[PDB]
């Protein structure tokens, strides 16, 4: 079991690097690869890569390509990644998600089990 | 590889609601359905139209040659949600306009 | 072949999917520890 809890939302200036994070805080860090996907009004859901905590390998989205550096560790449990150069068009809601799986060929064998409750975020300029 | 929906879709409830998701050859290629409620967070109901358990047995589909259809039965009033289809391809993942039933 | 030091759960198993009923890829899921501690001895070869 997991819940995938993560902090509420945040508010902050236009240009800063964006810092989210998800915590499970129920069933083991690993053995379960970590997806995030952004949803937003009216654009349909935005997919931006995944992280496997156990194997460390992480794949990036066409669009997203260099704009994020995602980075999980098994000691402290949690999985974060770094985001810049955001504009205001870019703002939506993030979730993350679970796949059950932490091997690369075996994620087309299973979906998005878990999800969590989405972290809006706002920015101010 | 590139998804394209209609906006919308309305049907009267209680009949069949069939959704098509038009692809780029999408056949054997494991298109997962989900179901986003207004105020709930999004949920797995479909991983060959396959339906986890505790959910009731009102979505079903299948996967044609290069379409896939869900086929919807004994709608109710809380059905309310938008459907996305998406799949596994190139080893990422690609996310459709999605579709909103309207229920009078 | 590990000769390594780790714990078993109650029920080890492997996952398998067959990749669209192709019986092709023939993948596995190595549901099987959760540890590799203290790992001495590997092999490797044609499989069985």
């Amino acid at each position: 079991q997991v819940q995938l809890v993560q902090s509420g939302a945040e508010v902050k200036k236009a240009g800063s690097s964006v810092k989210v994070s998800c915590k499970a805080s129920g069933g083991t860090f690993s053995s379960h690869t970590i997806t995030w996907v952004r949803q937003a009004p009216g654009q349909g859901l935005e997919w931006m890569g995944r992280i496997i905590p156990i194997l460390g390998i992480a794949n990036y989205a066409q669009k997203f390509q260099g704009r994020v550096t995602i980075t999980a560790d098994k000691s402290t449990s949690t999985a974060y990644m770094e985001l810049s150069s955001l504009r205001s068009e870019d703002t939506a809601v993030y979730y993350c998600a679970s796949l059950q799986t932490v091997d690369t060929a075996i994620e087309k064998y299973y979906g998005m089990d878990v999800w969590g409750q989405g972290t809006t975020v706002t920015v101010s300029s | 590889y590139e998804l394209t929906q209609p906006p919308s879709v309305s049907v009267s409830p209680g009949q069949t609601a069939s959704i098509t998701c038009s692809g780029d050859k999408l056949g054997d290629k494991y298109a997962c359905w989900y179901q986003q409620k207004p105020g709930q967070s999004p949920v797995l109901v479909i991983y060959d139209n396959k339906r986890p358990s505790g959910i009731p047995e009102r979505f079903s589909g299948s996967n044609s040659g290069n379409t896939a259809t869900l086929t919807i039965s004994g709608t109710q009033a809380m059905d309310e949600a938008d459907y996305y289809c998406q799949a596994w391809d190139s080893s990422t993942a690609v996310f459709g306009g999605g579709t909103k039933l309207t229920v009078l | 072949i590990k000769v390594c030091e780790f714990q078993f759960c109650n029920d080890p198993f492997l996952g398998v999917y067959y990749h669209k009923n192709n019986k092709s890829w023939m993948e596995s899921e190595f549901r099987v520890y959760s540890s590799a501690n203290n790992c001495t001895f590997e092999y490797v070869s044609q499989p069985f």
